[PDB]
RNA sequence: UGGGUGGUGGC
């Protein structure tokens, strides 16, 4: 059935013909081994658990940065030309909880299988400079809003300049660069994690590379590997399940043996 | 006949020879498989234009064989003669079935019965030649012929002249 | 189509990435309606001549090969085997050339 | 080496393998094309080195193949029924 | 090297040119007129040229050269031959389609019954597919029952104002119904081919376009066969039964048998006919017409052989799990293979395979003598082929061939450099490594070679997981590359470490089996302690190890 | 008629792995047909650790036609391509 | 072996086969008349190429027996040794100045451009019969053209 | 160094 189609050089599906099938592979452009299970941690949770963790304030001296763990902390409270940076940002990750909790993940199961896993360089940071230490760091919060925000353009994975390019990539990265925002907002660094300089500009560039490493190949005969990794638990495996239910879903039967509704009520 | 003819040759090459001089080998390497060579379809290829400053292109590797295959397009002068052409020529040859006569690159046979009656084959003469009264022809006479067939060896090509007609004969 | 693959391999608890079944799912609606896994299905494609032959019904769909004079470029998978070719895929999805460039570089 | 063989091919890709495996390991076979009825009709003396496409009288548009002589005897088989398989090598459009 | 030169050069094939075949270009491709049904000439030695065995279609015989091409058997492909049937025949295999062809036009001029003016039909024409394209002709002219002498003052189509008849399909044999003329007598009767044929020559090279035909290439009067063309005899060529008598191939016997009716044919027209021996004659023609491509058409009994089996037709050299294509050409077996029965050895790394010694006597593998690799492969020479490790053959530059159980004098011979040597199968080469059947991409596996006595095959059993094999007796196979660039395809792609994670399930597929595993939770559960003396050992184990006990 | 400028190359520049295998592969053959070797030889002397050798140093003469579906192609280097 | 860009012979009805059609193309598939050469645009050509070939050779530094020597290989020293001597007894307009003046001069299908310029003729009477094809053209000056090649030509 | 049928056994 499958047996030509081939992921080109635009990352597009076509066969034979070029009857185009997927714009996006896989709807993302990701190899499909390389992704784990990961957790977006911004979907879960009250507002109170949100508004708690992230919400910096610069104005109030208490739910500011604990002024241990930075060094130029003399240099900070009231500024409001800061403050409106992270109020922007409270409201990106406002925009983005919208977003993944009323668009995408509806129903809020946050665990899903995602593309490179930052959690573990993060760690591996940590255990490569020392990061115990309890101790001042020099990284400012504009240097880390300006990362994360010079971060989330350079996730190319259409390549090009045309408008649909630029559109599609918006489309392609939306979930991964709301994956990095959901970890690596300013109070979850500069307390929960507590970096320093040369360890974040180590996981910005790391960041790119492995993302650059999970692209799909181009060529991969998806359809080969698709069959044959949908055959293999086939072959090991009150409603008709297992190889007849999936005799039927390929053959497509006008006539399958006993079809069903799924049928919700209204709310009241 | 001249014509200027835009021309290609696929080159193969083996995989000791990538070096540093291998365009020019390539180049060289046209020329010698090309000029002086004749054809049915094009003629006999005289000489190329411009041979120093050919465009070979780039070699494809050939997969399995690790060897390289080169379009290498040129434009040369060729020559190709037609039936009903009339052209000049320089005899090379007299004998008693006609006489042979060099039209550039090849030889053209006419035979007696494509000779005028008039013009009559005398051995005795010094040097042989088919005389007329006011015709002579004879070894180096300039004539000019009509080519009535082309017979093709793709090596070299056999043309057969006759001066039986109006206006061919000795000039 | 996706709810009824992911909900009968995930039965017996065996998981299975989003993107294979997503292929599935959408090759099996390329054409605005479900070209089903038969030999009509991919028989009743405009595609390769061979490749349709290599499947099932070779002598008829053969006869309706050489029957209205249809022009196989060959660029399915199944022609280029058949055809001793260099396949469209992995390493022979794309030519090789020698440089010019590079080798004016080299001495 | 049989089909879901070249379908584990397939899926790896490396089809300069499978070119390895139906051609050179088993019937490598040579045959001749004439390049206007696209047909191997060409009978072939080489050691007098000759060609004559004797529907067409061609005797230059000459090419050779390299394809498995299953495929040819696929080829003899089919015009001896009555389907011409003919084979350019270019494309045409 | 494996071919011989020719001045023809190289070129894969693009595009397959599908059509049909004139009776003139048949005419035109071939060199005999087939003639006489005895294959002999009368039992005496070189039979008979006329009959069905001409050497100028390509000798089957190893030491006769062909007298055509003028080659060996080797190399002659073989060329056709065409046997001219004085009645021409329908083709098998095109029934229903001349079917819908004839019920498409008219039967006197030969015109469709449709043309631009009614604009349904004219909708129809503007379609780029040749297919549906027939098939909305097809559609719009089975309702349609009248040739039109008028145009669907007389504008005269070309038509005679004659019905158009019924056509129906029996078989072989076509039965047309006129309407002729409201009610009066059906003449049902036999659509004789010729009849067919003489109306297909008049059609224009429009109704070509619009019926989903093509001029130069599918004609349709050439879906009628007048000529049936011989095969040369490779395709038929003649089994030795027992070693001094050749029982011929079911091709031979049909040909044959075509060729008896053929001439029983030509006997009718030539004297006193009784009209229906005539019939049946040219009947008898068109079934073995019909065996020829097919043995399993419907309705009517098989063509019969001599021991009570059905015949070999062509139809059934091509459909079928055992066919060309599926048996021969998509899957086939081949050479540079390998089986045996595995064993498991945990004293291995996880890209090893254990080789049986006569195993790599046995196959080989051409390595380039080249500038970095002259002595070692002059010391494979010196082994010879009775010994690992060493070599068996030299492939010159040219093609020559040097079987070294056959060749006393090794010691005299220098090499050049860019020859080819098959040595033996030695260590740390690729193989390819594979279980029928191949069930997800990781079923091939690269691996490398480790030579071992005792003749099985050895395996890490970490892998026994991927492959799905259990030692109570399977066969793995091991396929061999004879060439540098297939080895370096599978030592980049298919060689295990690069196989780990199956993205049928994004995973790892290549974990731990029972013995290793169940010891090391034994052994590191928490009440568990070791000596000092036992730990050397254990740590000496590690091949990562750098040299340094722990605390 | 088909092919493209070299400044309007949307395909990503990167080798990877099937496209490494064919450079691999072919460019071993090549040194294997007795091609000189850019780099040093220490120990690396079959075909294959030669032909890795080179590309762990980018050294290679060879150029990628990736036929991009409609036909045309972009020509890549080996050299301007980043080696993963 | 070696091809050209396209993809019963009669000189006297111009019917010079599939390769020499009036409309040819270049390397490139721009559209181009067809190169019809006279003996003596030839011998230009011919005679520049050779010694243009060997002053490349020469890094940038006469006779046709020597320009001839220029080819390579004894067959190709062969075939444009007897095309030299052939144009150099032939030629009428052995010079790119007359010669130009000729291409002004009949700048008609390119066949018969090139024959009026290699044939001398007296009369029309003589053109019209070793060129049958300027039959039906019907636009003469042909005398003059005759007169004018014929004064061009220069002595021997 | 036969074909072609058919039977039993291995994973
Ligand atoms: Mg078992
Ligand atoms: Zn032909
Ligand atoms: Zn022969
Ligand atoms: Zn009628």
């Amino acid at each position: 059935a499958l047996e030509d189609i081939m992921v080109h050089y635009d990352g597009t599906t076509r066969n034979s013909l070029g009857d185009i099938i997927q714009f996006l592979y896989g709807e993302d452009g990701l190899d499909g081994t390389q992704v784990e299970r990961q957790t977006i941690d911004t979907i879960p949770g009250s507002d109170k658990a949100f508004h708690k963790r992230y919400y910096v304030d610069l104005m109030d001296e208490k739910n500011s940065i604990k002024p241990d763990v930075i060094e130029y902390a003399a240099d900070i409270l009231g500024d409001v030309e800061l403050q409106k940076e992270l109020n922007s940002e409270y409201e990106q990750l406002v925009s983005d909880r919208k977003f993944l909790r009323e668009i995408v993940f509806v129903n809020g199961d946050h665990n899903w299988p995602l593309p490179v896993n930052l959690r573990r360089i993060i760690q591996n940071a940590q255990q490569i400079f020392h990061l115990d230490r309890a101790k001042a760091s020099d990284l400012t919060i504009p240097e880390i809003i300006h990362g994360v925000r010079d971060l989330c353009k350079k996730l190319f994975v259409l390549r090009g300049e045309n408008e649909l390019i630029k559109e599609a990539q918006q489309n392609a990265t939306s979930l991964f660069q709301c994956l990095v925002r959901a970890r690596l907002a300013t109070r979850r660094i500069l307390e929960e994690f507590r970096l320093n300089r040369d360890a974040f500009e180590w996981v910005l560039g790391t960041i790119e590379a492995q993302f650059q490493r999970s692209l799909v190949h181009p060529g991969e005969m998806v359809g080969v590997i698709a069959a044959q990794s949908i055959g293999e638990p086939a072959t090991q495996m009150n409603v008709t399940l297992g190889v007849p239910r999936l005799k039927e879903i390929l053959n497509v039967a006008k006539n399958i043996k006993t079809p069903a509704l799924t049928v919700y009520l209204d709310r009241e | 006949m001249f014509f200027l003819k835009d021309l290609s040759l696929i080159l193969t090459l083996h995989p000791s020879y990538f070096g540093p001089q291998m365009n020019q080998y390539l180049r060289e390497k046209l020329l010698t498989d090309v000029e002086g060579t004749c054809t049915g379809q094009f003629g006999y290829i005289v000489t190329v234009l411009d041979g120093m400053n050919i465009d070979v292109g780039k070699g494809r590797i050939i997969p399995g064989s690790g060897s390289a295959e080169f379009e290498v397009k040129y434009r040369a002068v060729v020559w190709k003669p037609f039936k009903g052409e009339v052209v000049d020529a320089i005899v090379s040859n007299v004998s008693p079935i006609g006489f042979f006569a060099d039209v550039g690159p090849l030889n053209v046979f006419v035979s007696t019965r494509l000779i005028p009656d008039n013009l009559v084959y005398n051995p005795s003469n010094s040097p042989p030649a088919y005389m007329s009264n006011d015709e002579l022809i004879t070894k180096g006479s300039k004539v000019r012929l009509k080519v009535v067939g082309t017979r093709t060896d793709v090596n070299e090509i056999y043309a057969i002249g006759s001066i039986k007609e109006d206006f061919l004969g000795a000039i | 189509l996706y709810k009824e693959i992911l909900n009968v391999i995930a039965f017996d608890g065996s998981y299975v990435n989003y993107r294979h079944m997503a292929l599935l799912v959408d090759v099996m609606t390329s054409r605005g309606y479900l070209m089903a896994i038969t030999r009509h299905g991919i028989n009743r494609a405009d595609t390769g001549a061979l490749m349709r032959c290599s499947f099932e019904e070779t002598v008829e769909i053969l006869f309706e090969a050489g029957a209205a004079a249809e022009l196989d470029d060959c660029r399915g998978v199944s022609e280029n085997v058949m055809l001793g070719q260099l396949a469209p895929m992995g390493t022979g999805a794309f030519d090789v050339m020698i440089d010019e460039k590079l080798l004016t570089s080299l001495p | 080496f049989g089909e879901m063989e070249r379908d584990c091919m397939i899926a790896h890709g490396a089809a300069g393998f499978l070119k390895e495996r139906l051609m050179e390991a088993s019937d490598a076979f040579r045959v001749h094309v004439c390049g206007i009825c696209g047909l191997m009709s060409v009978i072939a003396n080489l050691k007098k080195n000759q060609f004559e496409c004797r529907s067409c009288k061609n005797k230059t548009n000459i090419y050779q193949l390299h394809i498995p002589y299953a495929a040819k005897l696929l080829f003899q088989e089919l015009m001896a029924m009555n389907i011409a398989p003919r084979l350019y090598t270019e494309r045409s459009g | 090297s494996q071919f011989p030169y020719s001045s023809a050069p190289l070129r894969s094939v693009k595009e397959v040119q599908f059509g049909l075949l004139s009776p003139e270009e048949i005419r035109a491709i071939s060199v005999v007129k087939i003639e006489y049904p005895e294959i002999m000439d009368e039992s005496r030695q070189r039979p008979r040229e006329g009959g069905l065995n001409d050497p100028k279609l390509g000798s089957i015989d190893r030491n006769f050269k062909c007298q055509t091409c003028g080659e060996g058997m080797a190399e002659c492909p073989g060329h056709f031959g065409h046997m001219e049937l004085a009645k021409p025949v329908f083709h098998i295999g095109f029934i229903p389609k001349i079917k819908k062809v004839c019920e498409c036009i008219c039967m006197n001029c030969g015109k469709l019954l449709l043309d631009e003016t009614n604009p349904t039909m004219a909708q129809a024409i503007r379609i780029r597919d040749p297919k549906k394209r027939f098939n909305a002709v097809w559609q719009l002219c089975k309702t349609k029952m009248v040739c039109e002498a008028d145009a669907p003052k007389v504008v005269s189509r070309g038509g005679c104002g004659n019905t158009q008849p019924v056509v129906r399909k029996d078989g072989m044999k076509l039965w047309g119904t006129w309407k002729k003329s409201r009610d009066a007598q059906p003449e049902r009767k036999l659509l004789t081919p010729g009849e067919i044929l003489n109306v297909f020559k008049h059609i224009s090279p429009e109704d070509c376009f619009r019926l989903g035909f093509n001029e130069d290439y599918a004609r349709p009067e050439w879906m009628i066969i007048t000529v049936l063309p011989v095969p040369p005899p490779q395709v038929r060529p003649s089994i030795a039964m027992d070693e001094t008598t050749q029982g011929q191939d079911d091709l031979t016997h049909k040909l044959s048998d075509i060729l008896k009716a053929n001439i029983n044919v030509q006997k009718l027209e030539m004297d006193g006919s009784p009209q229906h021996i005539i019939n049946e004659v040219e009947q008898l023609l068109q079934f073995h017409v019909a065996t020829y491509m097919d043995n399993d058409i419907a309705g009517q009994p098989q063509a019969l052989q001599k021991s009570g089996r059905p015949v070999k037709a062509i139809r059934a050299r091509l459909k079928g799990k055992e066919g060309r294509l599926r048996g021969n050409l998509m899957g086939k077996r081949v050479d540079f293979s390998a089986r045996t029965v595995i064993s498991g050895d945990p004293n291995l790394e996880l890209d090893q395979v254990g080789v049986p010694i006569s195993i790599a006597k046995t196959l080989s593998y051409p390595e380039t003598v080249t500038q970095y690799n002259i002595h070692r492969l002059t010391e494979y020479v010196r082994n010879g082929p009775n010994e690992h490790p060493g070599a068996k053959y030299v492939i010159r530059d040219n093609g020559d061939r040097i079987d070294l159980r056959y060749h006393k004098r090794a010691g005299d011979i220098v090499l050049q450099y860019g020859w080819k040597v098959e040595r033996h199968l030695m260590d740390d080469d690729p193989v390819l490594f594979n279980r029928q059947p191949s069930l997800h991409k990781m079923s091939m596996m690269a691996h490398r070679v480790k030579v071992m006595p005792y003749s099985t095959f050895r395996l890490n059993l970490s892998v026994t997981s991927p492959y799905n094999a259990d030692f109570d007796g399977d066969e793995m196979n091991l396929h061999v590359p004879q060439s540098e660039e297939t080895r370096a395809e599978l030592s980049q792609l298919c060689a295990v470490p690069l196989q780990i994670v199956s993205p049928q399930s994004n995973k790892p597929v290549m974990g731990i089996v029972q013995d290793t595993l169940c010891g090391v939770r034994k052994m590191t559960l928490r009440d568990t302690f070791i000596e000092y003396e036992q730990v050397m050992n254990m740590l000496f184990w590690v091949p990562s190890w750098d040299g340094v006990v722990p605390q | 008629e088909l092919a493209i400028l070299k400044e309007e190359r949307t395909t990503t520049p990167y080798l990877t792995k099937y496209e490494r295998a064919r450079i691999l592969g072919t460019r071993a053959l090549q040194i294997s047909m007795n091609a000189p070797v850019l780099v040093d030889i220490e120990g690396e002397t079959d075909p294959l650790q030669i032909a890795m050798k080179e590309l762990s140093q980018r050294k290679i003469p060879l150029v990628i036609r990736r036929y991009l579906p409609d036909g045309s192609y972009e020509d890549w280097g080996c050299d301007e391509l980043i080696v993963d | 072996v070696s091809t050209s860009t396209v993809g019963e012979e009669n000189a006297t009805l111009l019917r010079l086969g599939p390769e020499f059609a009036l409309k040819q193309y270049d390397h490139d598939g721009n559209e181009h008349d067809l190169i019809a050469l006279s003996l003596s645009e030839s011998r230009l050509l011919i005679r520049e190429a050779l010694k243009a070939r060997s002053r490349a050779r020469n890094g940038g530094v006469i006779d046709d027996d020597e320009l001839a020597k220029v080819t390579s290989g004894a067959v190709a020293n062969g075939v444009v040794k007897k095309t030299l001597d052939y144009l150099n007894t032939f030629a009428r307009f052995k010079d790119e100045e007359t010669c130009t003046a000729v291409d002004q001069l009949l700048h008609l299908h390119p066949f018969e451009i090139a024959q009026l310029s290699s044939l001398g003729c007296e009369d029309v009477d003589e053109a019209i019969t070793l060129i049958p094809s300027l039959a039906a053209k019907k636009e003469v000056n042909l005398q003059r053209i005759l007169d004018e090649l014929n004064r061009l030509e220069d002595p021997y």
